[PDB]
C-alpha cells in the first residue's frame, strides 16, 4: 500500500570524502547495478575559444587512459559484460557504468580512471575531431533540438547559457590536445563530483573503493572552493530560422525560470502536468484530458507539443514546443499561450488533482531502474544538495492545490516577456508583440 | 500514420521483408498492415479474432506491485469468453527468400539470416551465444567492439 | 519604488489597470479645467464680465 | 500518373516484378520511373543520356510513304551529330528470383519462365513455335482455343 511503501525505500547513504568529493548510494536485492561520477561541469563552465571542451573530452573519456590504452580498456570493460555510458549538457556532465553487483569496485577503479587519468592521445583526437564534426551536421536536423539550442541562444544570450553543449563548429575544428587537457584539469574535480551508485551494494564496500582511487588530497583551501558561475540573463526576444522547404515547422515559447532551489519548480511541475504533451499516436486522441491535446485533435492544430521546466542551477527555461504544419501553426500557438493563461485564471481542483496524480506517477517512473536512479542521485547532491526521496517529493506536492498553481503560474508566467524559437516554414507565426499581449487576460 | 512513423527507421524496412523472404505463411506475415488493407478491416474480423484468439488458455493474467491473492480474485470472478484453445496458428512454413527494396538511400540496411532455434528449443542458447560471440550490441558509448 | 508598486496594483490586471484610467480621468478632468480656465482667465484679467460684474451687482 | 494509367492493368503489375526477379541488370530495371526517383531527376541527367545513348551508329532514319531520295538528304545534312557506340549495355545477367504482390484481388495473374532465346538467334524460333503450339493468343471471339 502507496502511503507505506514510500517509507520502506531503503533512505540513500551519504558519506564525503575529506579532499572534496562525495560518494552516495542506495542498497537493493539486485544482483547487478551501476555506478558513475556526476561531475557538476559543462559548457556553461565554458568559454569563447574553448565552447566544445566537455564534449570532445566526453568524446575521448573511453577511448583509452594511460594507465590501460583504448584496446585493453575497450576490451577490459566489454570482456565483463559492462555498460560504459555517460553524457555531458550545459550545466552536468556524467560518466557512469552498468554491471553486475560483483564488479562493484574493480568497476569504481576504470570510473576512477577514466575522470583523472584520461588518454588522450593526439593521436586519437584528429581522428575524433572528424567525428564530432559529424555528429553536429547529424545532430543539424533534429529541429526538436535545433529548436531548444535556438531557444537557448536568445533566452540568454550574450551568457554562458547561450551555447550549444557540443561548441562552435570552429572551436571543434583548432581545440588542442591542451585545451582538452586544461577542462579536464580545471573541471574533473574532486568536491565538484558525486560518485553516485545503486543496486546490490553496501555503502561500506562502495565509499572504501573510492576512497581507494579517489585519494588525491587537496592541500590549499581553494582547492575546496566550488567555483561560483556568474549568473545569466534572460532576455525576451525571439529569433526565426525560415526555410519554407522544411517539412513542418517548430515553436519554442518560455519565460525564466527559478533555478533547480526554488520550491515553486514543483509546482510549476504540477502545472506542466495539466498541459501534458501530445503526438498524432497518443490513443485518447479526442478525449484525452489535457485541453491543449484535445484541440489540438479536435482541429489538427500539431503533430506533437510538450511542456517543459528545466531547471539550472540559477535560472530555468518554462514553456512548451510544439511542431505543426506551416498552416496551422497560429491557430495552435493561440491554444497554447491561451491554455498557458488558464493556468494563471481558472485552474480548477480537478486539474490539479489529476496533475498530482500523473506527477507522481512521473517521479516514481524516473527511478526504473539502476542507471535511472544513480542519474537522480548523481544530479540530487550535485543540484539540490541534500536528495529527495519520493515520500519528501510525494508530500511536497500533495500539498499543492489549484489556488496554489494560479499565484506561481501568475508568478512567472503572467505579462512576462517571452523567449521565442521559430524554425521552419514559420511565415505564419509572426509579430512577438501579438505573441506578447498573449501573455495575459483570459 | 501509426505505419507511417514506424517506417520511419529502414531498421523495420528490412525486418518486415525479412520475415516475408524467409517465410511462406504465420511468422511470415508482416507485424504492420499492408497498405492495401488500410481501411478495408471490417468490424466483424475484429470479433472473430478476438473471440478466436483471446480464449483462457492462451491468456495469462501477470502483473507485479500486487499480493497474488487479489489478482488471482480479479482474474477469475471477472473473466469470461475464454475457455478454449481457439484457432491453431498454422504452422510456420520455411521459404528462404530473398526481397530488395531499391530507394536510393545513402545507406543499405540487409539482413541474412537462417532458421534459427525456436523459443524453449535446447540449441537455443548455443546462437543467443554464438550471437554474443559474434557481437551484438555495444558497451562502451561511441567505441569499438574489441570484444 | 512608483514604477514598481505602480505596476503591481495598477497597470497589472487588466481590470484594475482599466478601473484606475476612469478614477484617474475623473481626477485629470475634475483638476485640468480648473488649470486651464484659471490659466485662461488670468491671460484675460479683468475683460470678462467675471471681472467687471461688481459694477452693477447689488439689489 | 503516366505510371498510373499504366498500372491500371495488373497485366503490367507482374511484367514489371518478374523481369525484377529474373535479372540483376539493365533488362532487370522497370519501363517505368520507380516511385522515388520520381521528380530526383535532373536536366543533367536527361542529356548525358541523349549525348550517351543517341548516337547515329544506334540510330535508324526509317519511314514509309516516301521517296528513299529524300529521307536520304534529310539524314545527311541535317542529322549531323557524332557517331560512335557511345556507352556499352551493362551484359544481362540471369538471377531467378521470385517477387510476389499480395493485393487482396479477385484475380492472381503469375507469369513463371525461363531464360529464352535472343534476337537474331538460333533457338529463336523454336519457342515462337513452342509458343503457338502452347497456345499464345486468341482467334475466335469468347471462345476456345481447342488448338
Amino acid at each position: 500500500t502507496y502511503a507505506q511503501t514510500l517509507q520502506n525505500i531503503p533512505e540513500t547513504n551519504v558519506t564525503t570524502l575529506d579532499n572534496g568529493l562525495r560518494v552516495a548510494s542506495e542498497e537493493s536485492s539486485q544482483p547487478t547495478c551501476t555506478v558513475g561520477v556526476w561531475i557538476g561541469a559543462g559548457s556553461r563552465y565554458e568559454n569563447e575559444k574553448n565552447n566544445g571542451a566537455g564534449y570532445f573530452v566526453e568524446h575521448l573519456a573511453f577511448k583509452g587512459t594511460k594507465k590501460r590504452p583504448c584496446a585493453a580498456f575497450e576490451k577490459e570493460v566489454e570482456s565483463m559484460g559492462a555498460h560504459f555510458n555517460g553524457y555531458t549538457s550545459r550545466e552536468q556532465t556524467a560518466f557512469y557504468i552498468k554491471a553486475l553487483s560483483k564488479d562493484m569496485p574493480k568497476v569504481v577503479e576504470l570510473l576512477a580512471d577514466v575522470v583523472q587519468n584520461c588518454a588522450l592521445e593526439e593521436s586519437q583526437i584528429e581522428k575524433e575531431r572528424g567525428v564530432i564534426l559529424q555528429e553536429l551536421k547529424e545532430m543539424d536536423n533534429d529541429m526538436t533540438n535545433v529548436t531548444f539550442d535556438y531557444l537557448h541562444a536568445t533566452a540568454f544570450q550574450g551568457t554562458a547559457l547561450a551555447r550549444t553543449v557540443e561548441g562552435t563548429t570552429e572551436n571543434i575544428k583548432h581545440l588542442t590536445r591542451a585545451d582538452l587537457a586544461s577542462y579536464i584539469d580545471t573541471h574533473f574535480k574532486a568536491p565538484r563530483m558525486v560518485l553516485a551508485a545503486a543496486g546490490g551494494i553496501s555503502h561500506k564496500e562502495l565509499v572504501d573503493a573510492a576512497r581507494q582511487h579517489f585519494s588525491g588530497v587537496s592541500f590549499t583551501y581553494k582547492e575546496d572552493a566550488v567555483p561560483i558561475l556568474p549568473r545569466c540573463r534572460f532576455t525576451g526576444s525571439e529569433i526565426r530560422a525560415r526555410d519554407d522547404a522544411l517539412p513542418v515547422a517548430h515553436v519554442a515559447l518560455a519565460v525564466e525560470g527559478p533555478g533547480w532551489a526554488d520550491p515553486d519548480n514543483v509546482v510549476l511541475h504540477v502545472a506542466n502536468a495539466i498541459i501534458g504533451r501530445y503526438d498524432r499516436t497518443f490513443g485518447g486522441g479526442k478525449h484525452l484530458s489535457s485541453r491543449l491535446a484535445a484541440l489540438a485533435v479536435e482541429h489538427k492544430l500539431c503533430h506533437s507539443f510538450q511542456t517543459f521546466n528545466t531547471s539550472y542551477s540559477d535560472t530555468g527555461l518554462f514553456g512548451f514546443h510544439f511542431v505543426a504544419d506551416p498552416l496551422s501553426i497560429d491557430d495552435m500557438m493561440f491554444c497554447a499561450q491561451g491554455e498557458w493563461m488558464r493556468l494563471c485564471t481558472s485552474t480548477t481542483e480537478s486539474e490539479v488533482k489529476r496533475a498530482k496524480n500523473h506527477l507522481r506517477s512521473a517521479m516514481v517512473a524516473q527511478l526504473d531502474g539502476t542507471t535511472p536512479v544513480c542519474e537522480t542521485i548523481g544530479s540530487h547532491l550535485l543540484n539540490y544538495g541534500r536528495r529527495i526521496s519520493l515520500e519528501e517529493w510525494d508530500s511536497r506536492i500533495s500539498a499543492v492545490d489549484a489556488r496554489m498553481v494560479r499565484d506561481v503560474c501568475s508568478k512567472y508566467i503572467y505579462d512576462k516577456c517571452p523567449a521565442l524559437a521559430a524554425v521552419g516554414p514559420i511565415e505564419q507565426l509572426l509579430d512577438y508583440n501579438r505573441i506578447r499581449s498573449g501573455m495575459y487576460w483570459i | 500514420v501509426d505505419k507511417a512513423v514506424a517506417f520511419q527507421s529502414p531498421q523495420v524496412g528490412v525486418l518486415e521483408n525479412l520475415h516475408a523472404a524467409a517465410y511462406k505463411t504465420a511468422l511470415a506475415n508482416p507485424l504492420y498492415c499492408p497498405d492495401y488493407r488500410i481501411g478495408k478491416i471490417t468490424s466483424e474480423q475484429l470479433h472473430h479474432f478476438v473471440q478466436n484468439n483471446f480464449t483462457s488458455a492462451r491468456m495469462a493474467l501477470v502483473g507485479i506491485g500486487v499480493k497474488h491473492s487479489d489478482l488471482k480474485q480479479v482474474a477469475e470472478q471477472f473473466l469470461n469468453i475464454r475457455s478454449g484453445a481457439g484457432t491453431s496458428s498454422a504452422k510456420a512454413t520455411y521459404w528462404g527468400g530473398e526481397i530488395r527494396e531499391q530507394n536510393g538511400h545513402s545507406l543499405v540496411h540487409a539482413a541474412v539470416v537462417t532458421e534459427g532455434a525456436a523459443v524453449g528449443s535446447a540449441e537455443a542458447n548455443a546462437f543467443s551465444v554464438l550471437q554474443h560471440v559474434l557481437g551484438a550490441g555495444p558497451l562502451i558509448k561511441r567505441g569499438s567492439s574489441v570484444t | 519604488a512608483l514604477l514598481r508598486q505602480a505596476y503591481s496594483a495598477l497597470f497589472r490586471r487588466t481590470s484594475t489597470f482599466a478601473l484606475t484610467v476612469v478614477l484617474g480621468a475623473v481626477l485629470f478632468e475634475r483638476a485640468f479645467d480648473q488649470g486651464a480656465d484659471a490659466i485662461f482667465e488670468h491671460l484675460n484679467e479683468g475683460k470678462l464680465w467675471k471681472h467687471i460684474k461688481h459694477k452693477y451687482e447689488a439689489s
